[PDB]
């Protein structure tokens, strides 16, 4: 299966310089959009989805009444 | 020249994939209300309370046990 991906990636036409940087920028934008989408969490109302601070445990003082609160991914 | 570029990019990609896999395996999520205990088998169970927190557990040494 790895060799098939090898051939598929290789077969991409050797286009002029512009589209290479274009593809790099597109990948950057895709990753950034994915991160922005993921920074919000499963949220039902009737659930004060509080900030679980990574350090020190739960945020005993950060009591999330009804309101945006972006979870730092992996944090 | 092209073939060398292909091979080098492949080697770099494989190394990146391995590093990403290790980094992913080095993290744990002990939900709050569960304060974690580092399951370190080098020097043991940490009187230093490593509770909630996705502390960087080295793989093969620290498996997250979730203590409620």
């Amino acid at each position: 299966m790895a060799q098939n991906l090898k051939d598929l990636a290789g077969r991409l036409p050797a286009g002029p310089r512009g589209m290479g940087t274009a593809l790099k920028l597109l990948l950057g934008a895709g990753a950034v959009a994915y991160g922005v989408r993921e920074s919000v969490f499963t949220v039902e109302g009737g659930h004060r989805a509080i900030f679980f601070n990574r350090i020190g445990g739960v945020q005993q003082d950060t009591i999330l009444a009804e309101g945006l609160h972006f979870r730092i991914p992996w944090f | 020249m092209a073939a060398k570029v292909f091979e080098s990019i492949g080697k770099f990609g494989l190394a990146l994939a391995v590093a990403g896999g290790v980094v992913n395996s080095a993290l744990y999520n002990v939900d709050a209300g569960h304060r974690a205990v580092i399951f370190d088998r080098f020097r043991g169970v940490q009187d230093i309370v490593v509770g909630e927190g996705t502390h960087f557990l080295i793989p093969w040494v620290q498996k997250p046990i979730i203590f409620d």
